[PDB]
């Protein structure tokens, strides 16, 4: 792909969705970016800002086959879960 | 006035030179002379030969 | 004279080090260099088998690189001497 | 003209100063020959300076 | 926060204004670029000045060895004591040693060294009192002594 | 000490032509490479000398 | 311990050994000027590879002088312990506070003294 | 009967004749600073600058295309010794310009000053340029940062001077010997170290040139620091 | 930065590479060891390091380096010898000659591979001959040499009470 955005720059942990939609991104510092795929041309949907709390471990991301949720973790807080449609 | 045409004819056509063997031997001796400065016949012809006229 | 001018970028003309370079050569020759004792790791692994109570071989019996046109005469003369 | 100068003097100083550490009792082993550009070249047995 | 400012005039002690500007060291550059915007962040609160070069010599000798003179302990004390403010410096041991003579707390940073070079290429239009003859003058005597 | 008295005298001399003679016009083996920086590639191809 | 500050190039105990040891060698050659005066006359004329000086001398200012004209000519020099250790080296029954190697055509010691100029100019960093 | 060329560095000469010589016109006429000698035009004097002593004269000999030091420019002089080049310095810049000739030996520090008596431009600080805040008191923003020191860490010592006293867009000019900086590398890699260690710093490096006829093993840097956006 | 689980910053020593690094009893300084000899300290700023003193350059590289638990002292190793060094005046107050093989010579260089140091004076040194060393700081001799593997010994530790140390070996 010819262009990507810069604040890709250093991806703790890539995750693909059931579908080829949505791509799923954790940044080095505190950050989760929801990219939309369509025949090759991406668009950056979302930014979930950082978790509160002290950063424990390596972040880790899981998707649901449906694709209604994401979960994430690396904090002290716990793990989040987000939905992607809201 | 413009003196462009001027000024390259006179930086051009005055060309010279010193010599080679000149040169050379004005920058040796700026190098300085301190030690950090500064830069038919074989022993098998005479040993056959004994052997054979000889020996 | 074009040889004396060179342009160049200045990301590609950053290079390995020269003094880097030495202090590895240093490691090298201070750990597998002449004068050390140093065996290969498939004979390393061969000794146990020496000692096992029934023998085997080497843990890698073939040696890729011993030869390869002697290896191609000796199935020339297998087939030959099947008949 | 005065570079070629200063190199021929610089050697003519030398060697009559290597001539002069010549007139010297103590035993000396001659290491080079004498040329053109520089001296011969000495070595003299060791002993203190009583 | 208040600044203080080694000149070879004299001692200039800055207030800024804009406190919120310091905390981005990348953008610092762009308040000092014109004399119009760097009067908008720092302003002179004084200015005390040397009145010959024996006199200056005698100060800058004690500043550059990390120690004050009885002159400047009566600037501090007056100045940036009486009110309650971080005095910022150029020099780390100079900022150790006012702690325990003076009940000053002082504060050596990065930002305060980007605040540092901004005022220094403003220094004309930060100081109106002081004429340019007369720097060029005392920078002559005190090099020189 | 005669051969060194002219030697020493002269030698300043040579020290003293040399500082209004530069060599201009220097034709020889050596070289200077001469090294220009440029941020972007396409400088570097269109670079031209003069 | 207990020497004067103003001796800088104070050369440790290997390297003593080495420097004293082509100071032996230099004598042998006729290749050794020994005594402050007679050093400082081979800096004036430039014929001096380095300078070896004595940091025992009781009032040190007495060489001090050496320093500054080897700076001049760009002539390395380092600083020695003892003045009797100087002093046998250059074959001498009498101590001895400064010594100089003068430059020689066709010496045999040029590649040690070559390497001794090379560990002088290590000190100076 | 001697012809007097423009050079194409402004304030800097090149006269012809029975001297070839480099030279800059003399801000004190009828002395000479160190025993060069001097001509006159009609009027006009100028100062011979020997190749074989010093080092900016040998860059510019060799084809330099920028020295950045011009008539009425401030300059920050890092290892002025005896002051040899300062002199020629301060006669490029003039009366309107500065030079700071920054130099810590004593004895090189006692010709400095008898030579900042009788030039007025110039400023004599005898420090450390390993501690450029030990001298903020006397030194402004300056637009040229020379550097002569001949001393390992080179580039930081003129990175810590250039952060305190060299405005935005200011040029840096940097002579480096290939043997100071390590004896037993090649002089080519020594060069090319000291590049990456400049970007390393807010320092470009537009260009370099080494000064082989006058001397050996010794490249000259011109750059920029700080460029504008 | 763990925080951030990035690198906070690079800094170039200007002594070449570096090979060994300590830091103080107290954390609040940094020592450097380098290819061309020369012993660093470096003061730990709030936020950065800061380069503070050279101590007197060694004739060969530093492999190793220990602190004197109060602070006063350095060990430092380096081929064929230990330099010990007062911290107030960087200067190398003992040299102390290795042998290159145990009690006899050998062409081969002796690398000292790591150096220990107690708080009763004591340094421990471990070396490619394969032996481990104590020597005395005060004389600047040995006093006790253990021959322990056939190869290269190569590094050292010990607990923070000096009753117990480890070494391991080329051989594993």
């Amino acid at each position: 792909v010819s262009k990507m955005p810069a604040f890709l720059r250093s991806a703790l942990q890539i995750l693909f969705s059931e579908d080829s939609t949505k791509l799923f991104v954790a940044s080095n510092q505190g950050a989760l970016h929801i990219v939309q795929l369509s025949g090759g041309s991406f668009k950056h949907l979302h930014a979930f800002q950082p978790q509160s709390g002290t950063v424990e471990a390596m972040c880790l991301l899981a998707v649901s086959p449906d694709g209604n949720w994401l979960a994430a973790s690396g904090t002290s807080a716990g793990v989040h879960v987000y939905n992607v449609k809201q | 006035r413009d003196h462009l045409r001027v000024n390259l004819k006179f930086l051009t056509r005055t060309r010279s030179t010193v010599a080679e063997s000149v040169s050379q031997q004005i920058l040796r001796q700026n190098r300085g002379r301190k030690a950090c400065d500064r830069p038919v016949f074989t022993e098998e012809d005479f040993q056959k030969f004994q052997q054979e006229y000889f020996g | 004279q074009n040889k004396s001018y060179l342009a160049v970028r200045l990301k590609d003309q950053d290079l390995r080090d020269s003094r880097q370079q030495a202090a590895q050569a240093f490691i090298h020759n201070s750990l597998y260099g002449p004068g050390t004792n140093r065996t290969t790791v498939n004979k390393f692994l061969s000794l146990a088998n020496k000692r096992l109570p029934v023998k085997r071989a080497a843990v890698q019996f073939l040696n890729n690189a011993w030869g390869i046109q002697k290896k191609q005469n000796a199935k020339r003369f297998k087939r030959r001497w099947m008949v | 003209q005065r570079i070629e100068r200063e190199k021929k003097l610089f050697v003519i100083a030398q060697k009559i100063q290597t001539r002069k550490d010549l007139m010297d009792k103590t035993q000396k082993v001659k290491v080079k020959k004498e040329t053109v550009n520089s001296p011969a070249i000495y070595k003299f047995q060791s002993r203190r300076k009583r | 926060m208040l600044v203080l400012f080694e000149t070879s005039v004299g001692y200039a002690i800055f207030k800024v204004l804009n406190e919120k500007k310091l905390q981005e060291v990348d953008s610092l550059w762009k308040e000092f670029e014109t004399p119009e915007k760097a009067n908008k962040i720092v302003k002179l609160k004084h200015f005390e000045k040397f009145q010959d070069t024996a006199e200056a010599l005698a100060a800058f000798t004690a500043l550059m060895e990390g120690k004050i003179n009885k002159q400047l302990k009566k600037v501090l004390k007056k100045i940036v004591k009486e009110a309650h403010e971080p005095l910022a410096v150029a020099d780390a041991k100079l900022g150790g040693v006012i702690k325990e003579k003076l009940n000053l707390s002082c504060i050596h940073s990065p930002v305060v060294n980007e605040l540092m070079r901004g005022i220094r290429s403003q220094m004309d239009g930060l100081i109106p009192g002081v004429e340019p003859r007369e720097m060029a003058a005392m920078c002559l005597g005190l090099a020189h002594s | 000490k005669y051969i060194e008295m002219k030697r020493v005298a002269e030698a300043k001399k040579i020290e003293r032509l040399k500082s209004e003679l530069h060599l201009l016009d220097f034709q020889g083996k050596q070289q200077n490479k001469h090294v220009f920086f440029f941020d972007t590639k396409k400088e570097v191809e269109q670079f031209d000398v003069a | 311990a207990d020497v004067n500050p103003k001796a800088y190039p104070l050369a440790d105990a290997h390297l003593t050994k080495k420097l004293l040891d082509l100071v032996q060698q230099s004598c042998n050659y006729k290749q050794l000027r020994k005594g402050a005066n007679e050093a400082t006359k081979t800096l004036n004329r430039g014929i001096s590879e380095f300078i070896v000086m004595a940091a025992d001398a009781e009032p040190l200012e007495i060489i001090l002088h050496l320093p500054l004209l080897c700076e001049d000519k760009n002539v390395p020099y380092v600083f020695v312990r003892s003045k009797q250790a100087l002093g046998r080296a250059c074959g001498v029954s009498r101590p001895v506070i400064a010594c100089s190697v003068t430059i020689k055509e066709g010496s045999q010691l040029k590649q040690q003294i070559q390497s001794i100029q090379q560990s002088i100019e290590r000190l100076l960093v | 009967n001697v012809m007097v060329e423009p050079h194409r560095h402004e304030g800097v000469f090149i006269c012809r004749g029975k001297e070839d010589a480099l030279v800059t016109k003399n801000l004190v006429p009828g002395e000479s600073v160190y025993g060069e000698k001097r001509v006159s035009i009609s009027k006009i004097e100028y100062r011979a600058w020997n190749p074989f002593r010093s080092k900016l004269a040998a860059a510019i000999l060799g084809g330099v295309d920028q020295i950045h030091i011009k008539p009425g420019a401030k300059v920050l002089y890092l290892g002025a010794a005896s002051g040899t080049t300062v002199s020629h310095v301060s006669d490029i810049v003039g009366p309107d310009g500065l030079v700071y000739a920054v130099e810590f030996s004593h004895r090189s520090g006692r010709d400095l000053i008898n030579l900042a008596k009788k030039r007025t431009n110039i400023i004599p600080v005898i420090e450390d340029a390993r501690h450029p805040h030990k001298y903020r008191m006397l030194i402004a923003m300056v637009d040229v940062i020379f550097a002569d020191v001949a001393q390992p860490d080179q580039t930081r010592i003129v990175a810590l001077n250039a952060h305190t006293f060299l405005r935005n867009g200011g040029h840096f000019v940097i002579s480096i010997k290939a043997n100071c900086i390590d004896s037993t590398a090649s002089a080519e890699a020594v060069f090319a170290s000291e590049v990456k260690k400049m970007q390393q710093e807010n320092m470009k490096p537009q260009e370099q040139l080494t000064l082989e006829p006058y001397e050996r093993d010794h490249a000259v840097v011109v750059g920029v620091y700080r460029p504008p956006p | 930065d763990l925080q951030a689980l990035n690198i906070k910053y690079a800094m170039d020593a200007f002594g070449g590479p570096i090979w060994s690094m300590a830091a103080s009893p107290s954390g609040s300084q940094l020592l450097v060891g380098c290819e061309d000899g020369s012993v660093k300290l470096f003061q730990i700023t709030p936020d950065k390091i800061q380069f503070e003193r050279n101590f007197d350059r060694q004739k060969s590289r530093i492999l190793s380096l220990s602190w004197h638990p109060s602070g006063t002292h350095i060990a430092a190793g380096s081929i064929d010898y230990i330099s010990v060094f007062d911290v107030k005046s960087g200067s190398a107050v003992h040299k102390m000659i290795v042998d290159r093989q145990y009690m006899g010579v050998s062409k081969r260089k002796c690398i000292v591979w790591g150096v220990a140091f107690l708080s009763d004076g004591t340094i421990i040194s471990v070396d490619s001959a394969g032996k481990v060393q104590f020597w005395d700081s005060a004389t600047g001799t040995l006093v006790k040499s253990h021959l322990i593997a056939n190869a290269d010994v190569q590094s050292i530790a010990v607990a923070d009470q000096e009753d117990s140390f480890v070494v391991g070996t080329a051989e594993g």
